[PDB]
Formats: structure tokens, C-alpha cells, sequence
């Protein structure tokens, strides 16, 4: 027997852009500050060229794993799609945001002269994006990353994912209800569980949160004397006399300019460290979405079926599907079946034998068939295979070459 | 982000845009902006973003599509 | 180009400093100068590593693509071109790397109308790598991916269950080559 699970796995994708007023974040309203800083070369622009190219590579990477069609699918106007209940997944009109209520509960949920610049994507259009990758590998099974969309029956491409896992297909077909009942039971579930669990937000957040501190720490670092007389330009330009007061701002500004430096490496390794997990979260949606991807432990912890993104504040969610197998059943086995001085091996599966009789079955599901010579291919002979056991072979058309 | 109440001109959600009408029709973007405006030349027009063609796709039963 | 920045000293030339001021005041401008210049080498070489960090991570990836691209076949769905897979070569450039993916795109579709399983003879049939197309009146068993069509057999097709658990099954004959080769 085999139980069907989805796992939630949070990846980030873009922290939000950031634009800094150089020379207003220094020193404000003062000509000596401007004779004082324009004669430093240029360490001012370096820093808003290093943060302009941050944030065009935000930008970029919000383009790279959320838009990898270039089409907008919608999906057909029949709900019923083979028994699986497709609404905690596929968008509704009925909202005012034209999201899923995964995406609503996942939203609500996560909650001078420094600039915070708006993201060139907005949330809708994310949204919409999502909408269409649900439409293509719902509607259209996996054979629309590759080429044109083209239409597949649900429960057929249902199947063709259990025979990605070297799994015949009959068995879905004998087993329909019980795997739709199985996974409308886990979607519900995992839609409780996404609210109930307060710590399973913990990289938004985190990402989110530092973010806030590291501008936060900037503007609190701005009202700190540095060592100098004061920390107020109208009180250090005017009760003091220039020949002191001219190093008192040299060393104020010095100061002020090895915060900012030090903010900007930080942002630096921080989207360094972000771009690391949005190419992680462009593979993860190129392989595990977009088509099956067989190796273990990439896709969802077991073997993997497909899987459906939903979208996220500042990065994105996955919503994978396993196939975990349970109710395990001892057996005896033997690597070759001997007959009339020859071996006997089998072509798909394992011999297994419960008692005094001996069934050939596919590997990770019981199906006892009798052994034919249509589920072997003999080689060699009887005398060199270690741990072989004598047993006869149903000869396919015995009682039909006679009659 | 600046609301232009004191200094065409089309407000954006990033803004204020000087020198860009606004046309209700929209297509690809060529120069980013922000919150879903890309302007290109086409004078200088701003559109909302086309994400691309709707190109639905029907779905039933027992409907396949073959490659030939 | 941070050479000529005078660092709020009288001038950013140390032969010029040191043949015109005392040693006392020297000192100091030359120390201002110093800090300065020391501060912009520092920016430079941490630059120079997040720069090498992140060219250090494409080059593991262009190494990662070469070995997984261009030695061998990959089944991974577009990690490499935009299709199916079939090779690629890789091309030398200067700093880097261009590789020619080759891919493989099944444009040009034609729809048809078709079922899970067929029923004959009390029992069930199901397709063996294929999948069961009909073009309206007859059927066929077909490639997954290119459409060769193929009278039903029993040598392309395993039996299992009956009729009555699989749903959408239809009724139509099987081929069996045996039943024209027993009466020859
Ligand atoms: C395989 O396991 C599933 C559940 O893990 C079984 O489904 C349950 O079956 C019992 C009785 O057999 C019912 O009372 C439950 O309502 C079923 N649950 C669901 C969600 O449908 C299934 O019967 C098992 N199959 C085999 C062959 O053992
Ligand atoms: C999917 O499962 C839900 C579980 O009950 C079905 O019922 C919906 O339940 C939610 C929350 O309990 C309500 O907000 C909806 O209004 C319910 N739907 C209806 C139609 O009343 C839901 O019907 C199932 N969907 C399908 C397509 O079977
Ligand atoms: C091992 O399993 C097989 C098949 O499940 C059993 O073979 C059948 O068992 C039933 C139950 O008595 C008999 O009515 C059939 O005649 C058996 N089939 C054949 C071809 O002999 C087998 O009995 C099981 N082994 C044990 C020790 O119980
Ligand atoms: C469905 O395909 C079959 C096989 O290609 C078509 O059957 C053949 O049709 C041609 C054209 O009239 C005849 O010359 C052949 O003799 C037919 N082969 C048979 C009957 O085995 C069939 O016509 C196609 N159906 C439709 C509606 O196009
Ligand atoms: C199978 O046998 C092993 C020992 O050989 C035992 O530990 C295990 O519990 C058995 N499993 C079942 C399902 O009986
Ligand atoms: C049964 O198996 C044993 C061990 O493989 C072998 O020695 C013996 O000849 C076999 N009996 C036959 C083939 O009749
Ligand atoms: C700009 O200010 C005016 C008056 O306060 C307000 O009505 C308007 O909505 C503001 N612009 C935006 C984009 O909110
Ligand atoms: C598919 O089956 C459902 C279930 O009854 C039915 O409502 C729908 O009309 C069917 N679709 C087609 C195209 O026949
Ligand atoms: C699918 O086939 C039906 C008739 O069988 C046809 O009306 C429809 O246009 C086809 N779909 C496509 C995308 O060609
Ligand atoms: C197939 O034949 C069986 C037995 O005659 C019948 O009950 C069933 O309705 C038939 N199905 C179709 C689709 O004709």
C-alpha cells in the first residue's frame, strides 16, 4: 500500500531594492560639506553604482523564477478534473487580489534619506504568473516547458508519473478513488498546517527582518558623535571656529562614510547570498514543476510525482507531491529460476515466493503474475548462479498449439 | 516617490512621471519602472506590462495531442 | 584615479608635502593621505572577492553544465536549451564559455480522441509504452511523443484486472497474431 503526502519547502527570492541619498545621508544643508567631500575622489559613487546593480539583479532574478513561460494559460472552465479537488491550488475570481487562498493565508500570515524603491513586479502579476504555471502543468501535463502545450487527460498523466517511477500505470487505474480521496485529505491538511504551525515562516521572515535591522542600524548610527565635539551639523559649523572645525567634520564624515561602506558590503554578501538561493528556486522550478525529476531528496522527501509553486511576499512557496509506500511484507527471493538446465531471469521485476510458490513482481508494488516466458530472458545455463532454486515456467500457448 | 502636488503628466504607484502620457493599451516592456509601468518609444508612451498572448487551451475527458 | 584626491590635505603629491611644510605638519597630511589611500585599497580588494565569489559560483556552474552537457545526455527538463535535450558542444570564448545546445521541439500537433484501456474478452488492456489514439473510427497504440500509429496487439500490450474497475475503458478487438498463424 502507498500513502501520498505534500511537504512545504519556503524558498526566498528577492528582498526588497534599496536606494541610498549619498550625499544627503553624510552631511545635509552645508557648502563646507560639499568642499569637504566632492575633494574625497569618489567613494560615494562606487557605493550607489554597487546598489544600483543590486537592485537590478533583484529584479532579475524575480524575472528568472517566475517567469520561465511566455504565455498566460487559463484554466478551462470545468472544475471536475478526474476527482481532485484542484480549489485550495487554482485561483478564484470571487477574491479581490485573484489569489489562492494558500497564497491569502501565506500572505496574512507574514507580516533619514534612505529610499526603499518598489519592486518592477507586483504581487498580481506574480499571482497571474502562478495562475499560468498551475493552468500549463495541470491542463497540459509536463509537455509544455518543451514546445507547444498540448492536452492530457489528468488521471493519464497520473499515470505517466507513476510509470516515471517504475510503476506500471495499472495501478492507478485499479486504485482512482483511493489516491484522489488520498490527496484532497492531504491538501487540507496541509492547508490547516500552514496556519496552525506558527514557526514555518522562519526565511521570510528572517529575510524580511534583517532587512529592517540593517536600515534601522543606519539611521541609529547616523546620531553618534564619532569621537568629534557634537553631533549636529548647525551646532559644529557654527559654534566652533573652522581651523577645528574643518577636522571635527573631516572626522564626523569619516565616520558616517565607514558606516555606509560597511552597510554596503553587508548588502553586498546578503544579495549575494539571496541570488545563491534564487537560482536554487529557478532549478526548483524549472525540474521539480516543470516536468519529473527522478533523483532522490531534490523534489520532496520520497519519490516525486509533480509538484505546484504558489506565490509568496518576497519569495516563494512549494507544494510538492510524494509517493511514500508503507505496509511492508516479508517474502523469500531468489535471483534466477532454473529449468530444463537453463536460468531464468526477470525482465521487469523480482521472483518472489510466500510459501511453496514462486510469482514474478514489479518492484515497489505486489502484484503476483505467474512466470511465463514473457517476463523472462534466459542466459547461459544452470551450474554458475549462486542461490538459484528449481521451479517450473508456464510456457505461454500450451493448451492452444494442440487444439 | 514623490506625489507631484507641488512640482503631460501621469502618476505612477513609484512617482511622479514627467514627459510620458498614459495610454490604456499596453505591451511588452522594454524599459523597466517599477509597480508595473514600462515605458518605450514608440513620442514616449507608459502601458501597464503584458505578461503575453492568453493562449487558453481546451481541456476534456478524453482529448490527447499527439506531435506529428 | 584615487591618486589625485587630495583627502582634505594641502595637495595629493608626497614629493610636494614633504619639500614644502614642516615635518610637524607633514606628519599629518601625510597620515590623512595614507589612511585615505589605505581605505580605497581596502574597498578595491573586498570588491575584488565578492566579485571572484560570484564568478567562483558561475564558473561551478558552467563546469557543472559542461560535464553534464556536453560528456553526457541530460534528462533534466530544461537545464540545458529550451526542448528536449538531445547534445550540445561547448565553444571557447575569451573569459568564458558558449555552449551550442542542441534541442529537440515537437511543434505541429494534431488532436485525437482517446481512452485509458481498452476491453476484449472479459478482460483489460493496457498499452505497454505507448498510449491508445483513435482518429474517430479505429484504434491505435501510439508514441508518447510523435505520432506513428500502430494496430492494437497482444505483443505491445499487458493484460490485468477486468473490465468492471478501470474506469472510461472502451470495447474494441485486439490483434492476436496467433489465430491467423495456427490455421496456415
Ligand atoms: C491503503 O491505505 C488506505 C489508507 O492509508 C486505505 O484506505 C482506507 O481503508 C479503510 C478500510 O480498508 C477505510 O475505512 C478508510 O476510510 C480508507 N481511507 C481512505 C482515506 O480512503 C486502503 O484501504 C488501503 N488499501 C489496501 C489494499 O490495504
Ligand atoms: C474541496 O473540498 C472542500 C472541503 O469541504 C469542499 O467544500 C468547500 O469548503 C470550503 C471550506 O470548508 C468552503 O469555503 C467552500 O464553499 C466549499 N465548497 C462548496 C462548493 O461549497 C469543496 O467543495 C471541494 N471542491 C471540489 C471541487 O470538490
Ligand atoms: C502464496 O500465494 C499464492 C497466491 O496468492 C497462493 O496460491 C493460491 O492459494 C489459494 C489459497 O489456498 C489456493 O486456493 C490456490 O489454488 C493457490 N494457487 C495455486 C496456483 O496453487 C499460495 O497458497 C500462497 N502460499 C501459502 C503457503 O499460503
Ligand atoms: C483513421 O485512420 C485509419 C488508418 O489510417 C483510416 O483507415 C484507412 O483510411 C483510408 C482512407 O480512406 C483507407 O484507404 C484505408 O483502407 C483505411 N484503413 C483501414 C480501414 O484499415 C481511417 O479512414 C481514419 N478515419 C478518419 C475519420 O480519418
Ligand atoms: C520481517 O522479518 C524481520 C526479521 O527477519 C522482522 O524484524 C520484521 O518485523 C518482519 N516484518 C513483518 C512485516 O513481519
Ligand atoms: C534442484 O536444485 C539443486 C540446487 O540448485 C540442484 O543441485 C538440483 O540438481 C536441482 N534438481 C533438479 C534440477 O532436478
Ligand atoms: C497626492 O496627494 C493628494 C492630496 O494629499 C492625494 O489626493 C493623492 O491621492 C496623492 N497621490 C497619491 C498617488 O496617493
Ligand atoms: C467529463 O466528465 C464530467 C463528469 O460527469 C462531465 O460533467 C463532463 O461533461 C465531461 N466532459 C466532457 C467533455 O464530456
Ligand atoms: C481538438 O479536436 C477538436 C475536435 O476533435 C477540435 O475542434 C479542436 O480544435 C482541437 N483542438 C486544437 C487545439 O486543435
Ligand atoms: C462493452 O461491452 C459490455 C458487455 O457487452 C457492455 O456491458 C459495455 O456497456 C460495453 N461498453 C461500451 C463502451 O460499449
Amino acid at each position: 500500500n502507498f500513502t501520498i503526502s505534500v511537504t512545504t519547502e519556503i524558498l526566498p527570492v528577492s528582498m526588497t531594492k534599496t536606494s541610498v541619498d549619498c550625499t544627503m545621508y553624510i552631511c545635509g544643508d552645508s557648502t563646507e560639506c560639499s568642499n569637504l567631500l566632492l575633494q574625497y575622489g569618489s567613494f560615494c559613487t562606487q557605493l550607489k553604482r554597487a546598489l544600483t546593480g543590486i537592485a537590478v539583479e533583484q529584479d532579475k532574478n524575480t524575472q528568472e523564477v517566475f517567469a520561465q513561460v511566455k504565455q498566460i494559460y487559463k484554466t478551462p472552465p470545468i472544475k471536475y478534473f478526474g476527482g481532485f479537488n484542484f480549489s485550495q491550488i487554482l485561483p478564484d475570481p470571487s477574491k479581490p487580489s485573484k489569489r489562492s487562498p494558500i497564497e491569502d493565508l501565506l500572505f496574512n500570515k507574514v507580516t533619514n534619506g534612505l529610499t526603499v524603491l518598489p519592486p518592477l513586479l507586483t504581487d498580481e502579476m506574480i499571482a497571474q504568473y502562478t495562475s499560468a504555471l498551475l493552468a500549463g502543468t495541470i491542463t497540459s501535463g509536463w509537455t509544455f516547458g518543451a514546445g507547444p502545450a498540448l492536452q492530457i487527460p489528468f488521471p493519464m498523466q497520473m499515470a505517466y508519473r507513476f510509470n516515471g517511477i517504475g510503476v506500471t500505470q495499472n495501478v492507478l487505474y485499479e486504485n482512482q478513488k483511493l489516491i484522489a480521496n488520498q490527496f484532497n485529505s492531504a491538501i487540507g491538511k496541509i492547508q490547516d498546517s500552514l496556519s496552525s504551525t506558527p514557526s514555518a515562516l522562519g526565511k521570510l521572515q528572517d529575510v524580511v527582518n534583517h532587512n529592517a535591522q540593517a536600515l534601522n542600524t543606519l539611521v541609529k548610527q547616523l546620531s553618534s558623535k564619532f569621537g568629534a565635539i557634537s553631533s549636529v551639523l548647525n551646532d559644529i559649523l557654527s559654534r566652533l571656529d573652522p581651523p577645528e572645525a574643518e577636522v571635527q567634520i573631516d572626522r564626523l564624515i569619516t565616520g558616517r562614510l565607514q558606516s555606509l561602506q560597511t552597510y554596503v558590503t553587508q548588502q553586498l554578501i546578503r544579495a549575494a547570498e539571496i541570488r545563491a538561493s534564487a537560482n536554487l528556486a529557478a532549478t526548483k522550478m524549472s525540474e521539480c514543476v516543470l516536468g519529473q525529476s527522478k533523483r532522490v531528496d531534490f523534489c520532496g522527501k520520497g519519490y516525486h510525482l509533480m509538484s505546484f509553486p504558489q506565490s509568496a511576499p518576497h519569495g516563494v512557496v512549494f507544494l510538492h507531491v510524494t509517493y511514500v509506500p508503507a505496509q511492508e511484507k516479508n517474502f523469500t527471493t531468489a535471483p534466477a529460476i532454473c529449468h530444463d538446465g537453463k536460468a531464468h531471469f526477470p525482465r521487469e521485476g523480482v521472483f518472489v515466493s510466500n510459501g511453496t510458490h514462486w510469482f514474478v513482481t514489479q518492484r515497489n508494488f505486489y502484484e503476483p503474475q505467474i512466470i511465463t516466458t514473457d517476463n523472462t530472458f534466459v542466459s547461459g545455463n544452470c551450474d554458475v548462479v549462486i542461490g538459484i532454486v528449481n521451479n517450473t515456467v508456464y510456457d505461454p500457448l500450451q493448451p492452444e498449439l494442440d487444439s | 516617490g514623490v506625489n507631484c502636488t507641488e512640482v503631460n503628466v501621469f502618476q505612477t504607484r513609484a512617482g511622479c512621471l514627467i514627459g510620458a502620457e498614459y495610454v490604456n493599451n499596453s505591451y511588452e516592456c522594454d524599459i523597466p519602472i517599477g509597480a508595473g509601468i514600462c515605458a518605450s518609444y514608440q513620442s514616449i508612451i507608459a502601458y501597464t506590462m503584458s505578461l503575453g498572448a492568453e493562449n487558453s487551451v481546451a481541456y476534456s475527458n478524453n482529448s490527447i495531442a499527439i506531435p506529428t
